[PDB]
């Protein structure tokens, strides 16, 4: 459980917190994403 | 980018009718014209909405993540 | 973002009754209703049956501005008679029409093996 | 029979071709105009999605979800949420949908409108159904998935008319026309040389007798008999659009009726 | 539809007629300012934090950042970030007053010299309304 951000690339989940260091555990790529929140959104359809 | 469910114009549902238009065309050899119309695509609102429909999901589905 | 709601079309809104008869100042014996939350799908149709009434001597509807769903019929019949009696038998009429045309075209549809 | 008379002249699941005699033209557009409007359809209304790893849009896809037609047998046993006592939806005034679609194959998944579960209950009411016209047995292809490719969402339909939105819309064209020979004078046939050579003839033609140019301008005649083909895109039956359009005309009447017979009570 | 206007098949447009997506990108800095004055990530607090936008702060996570799929609205705190000077001024940026939508995707990065900076996408689905040109 949680994913705080996500691997741009191999998109390998990562979770890290402040002052963690930047970049992603086996790539180099200091990319990565965030990965979408918990409290489901609603959409109406039309 | 995929197929639109419903023609604009009339609503006729046109979103099943896209894999059997394409099946038609290299299946089945078909000229465009005869595969629309034998897909009951009579009024030309309809016949638009595949004839010129770009299916760009396909590219987008190339795309890794 | 300046958008009305799609509801206001047919749902009517907070103390607003569906019909309001004004009466018709410049001419005796006739009257004004304004149709709220209601088209042409209506107006014409009504318009139209109080056209075939005899007794009535002016009918005509118009739908003032598109942006709001509500018209403005205007009846005049011969004197002793009302035009809301005129609306109430030209509103019937079309009733009873329409019971006929949905009976035939169940017994109608019923024949056919399609 | 009676008053206004019918005359089907072709069926189907999907098309009822007729002939409307002794009818005003303002009936049978009123008739015409509700067909397309006022006859209430079940549709997808909220989409909660919960997951969506596609290359689409979570808006973009909701919106097909309405558009995706839904069983709307049983539509009149169902209450219009706003109508109804919940607070939101509950049984008697919505259908919940269930979407979970997630892409093992190597090759592209397809999400269809058959891959829709139903999650409510139903009352044992004919509703809420994707209809599947398709012959494959699929219904509307909604999105394309590769492979870590998931959509989870979920869907409330509800009881709605076309004139709040085009997706409770039970009708596709409808076909209308009336005195294919221009014998009430109705059109000024633009033409360059003959109108008769230049304009095609219609097929409705051939149920009409042709005007005679030996003869005068019949000023006294009048609009009657209506050459209609009726288009269902699955919710409801053609003849079911019919009648349901026949029968919401006569409601929107009644309720006139019935508001003058309130307000003489003051 | 008189002097270059035209009229819309409202029908039409509800079908997916001229449709479109919109994504906008809101991108901050973090900046240092000197020996010790370091700008932040963080959702700040009305009683410690001058001059804060009347716009809520709620959506934010205590990264200062909203997390993708939240539905957003005018004047909403999309990133929090203080200027500390001394406790400290509120240098946040919200969404346009004019628009709204839901984030759709938020990136954290480091630039050329390591200064930590956000960007934050917006999706809006704009349906053909009166005004639009054509
Ligand atoms: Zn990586
Ligand atoms: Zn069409
Ligand atoms: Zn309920």
């Amino acid at each position: 459980a949680t994913l705080k951000y996500i691997c741009a690339e191999c998109s390998s989940k990562l979770s890290l917190s402040r002052t963690d260091a930047v970049r992603c555990k086996d790539c180099g790529h200091r990319i990565l994403l965030k990965a979408r929140t918990k409290r489901l959104v609603q959409f109406e359809a039309r | 980018m995929i197929v639109p469910v419903r023609c604009f114009s009339c609503g006729k549902v046109v979103g099943d009718k896209w894999e059997s238009y394409l099946n038609l065309l290299q299946e089945d050899e078909l000229d465009e014209g005869t595969a629309l119309s034998r897909l009951g695509l009579k009024r030309y609102c309809c016949r638009r909405m595949i004839l010129t429909h770009v299916d760009l999901i396909e590219k987008f589905l190339r795309y890794n993540p | 973002m300046n958008a009305p709601d799609r509801f206001e079309l047919f749902l009517l809104g907070e103390g607003e009754s569906k019909l309001k008869i004004d009466p018709d100042t410049k001419a005796p014996n006739a009257v004004v209703i304004t149709f709220e939350k209601e088209d042409h799908t209506l107006g014409n149709l009504i318009r139209a049956e109080l056209l075939n009434d005899r007794k009535v001597l002016f009918a005509a509807y118009k739908v003032e501005h598109p942006f709001f769903a509500r018209f403005k019929l205007r009846i005049q019949t011969t004197e002793g008679y009302d035009p809301k009696d005129a609306l109430k038998n030209a509103c019937n009429s079309i009733i009873n029409k329409l019971g006929a045309l949905k009976t035939n075209f169940e017994t109608e549809w019923n024949l056919q093996t399609l | 029979e009676e008053g206004p008379q019918v005359k089907i002249r072709e069926a189907s699941k999907d098309n009822v071709d007729f002939i409307l005699s002794n009818v005003d033209l303002a009936m049978a557009n009123s008739l015409r105009r509700v067909m397309i409007a006022e006859i209430p359809t079940l549709a997808i209304d909220s989409v909660e999605v919960e997951t969506n790893t596609t290359v689409l849009a979570d808006e973009f896809i909701a919106h097909r979800l309405g558009l995706i037609p839904l069983q709307s047998m049983d539509i009149e046993q169902l209450e219009y949420s706003r109508d109804c006592f919940c607070e939101d939806h509950c049984d008697k005034c919505s259908v919940v949908l269930t979407l979970q679609a997630f892409g093992e194959s190597e090759s592209t998944t397809n999400v269809y409108s058959k891959d829709l579960v139903i999650v409510s209950n139903l009352m044992g009411r004919n509703i809420g159904h994707p209809i599947i016209q398709d012959k494959e047995g699929n219904g509307v292809l909604i999105c394309k998935l590769r492979k870590g490719q998931e959509l989870k969402l979920t869907c409330v339909a509800k009881k709605g008319i076309a004139k709040e939105h085009a997706k409770w819309g039970p009708a596709a064209a409808i076909e209308f026309e009336y005195d294919p020979w221009n014998k009430l004078k109705h059109t000024d046939y633009w033409y360059e040389q003959d109108s008769a050579k230049e304009w095609p003839q219609s097929k409705n033609c051939e149920y009409e007798d042709p005007p005679n140019e030996g003869d005068p301008f019949d000023y006294k005649a009048q609009a009657d008999t209506f050459y209609m083909n009726v288009e269902s895109v699955g919710s409801i039956p053609v003849d079911q659009v019919v009648v349901r359009g026949i029968d919401t005309l006569q409601k929107k009447v009644a309720s006139i009726l019935l508001a003058l017979t309130q307000m003489d009570q003051d | 539809n008189q002097e270059d206007s035209m009229i819309m098949n409202q029908s039409s447009i509800d079908r997916g007629l001229f449709r479109s997506l919109f994504f906008r990108s809101y991108m901050d800095q973090e900046k240092k300012y000197g020996m010790s004055i370091t700008e932040t990530f963080e959702k700040p607090q009305r009683t410690n934090t001058l001059r804060m936008k009347h716009g809520t702060y709620d959506k934010l996570d205590d990264d200062g950042l909203i997390a993708p799929g939240v539905r957003v609205s005018g004047e909403d705190v999309i990133i929090g970030k203080t200027t500390p000077i001394s406790s400290k001024r509120d240098a946040s940026t919200p969404l346009r007053s004019t628009e709204n939508g839901i984030v759709d995707q938020v990136l954290v990065t480091t630039n050329q010299d390591g200064l930590k900076f956000v960007k934050v996408r917006v999706r809006t689905t704009k349906i053909p309304q009166i005004g639009d040109k054509f």
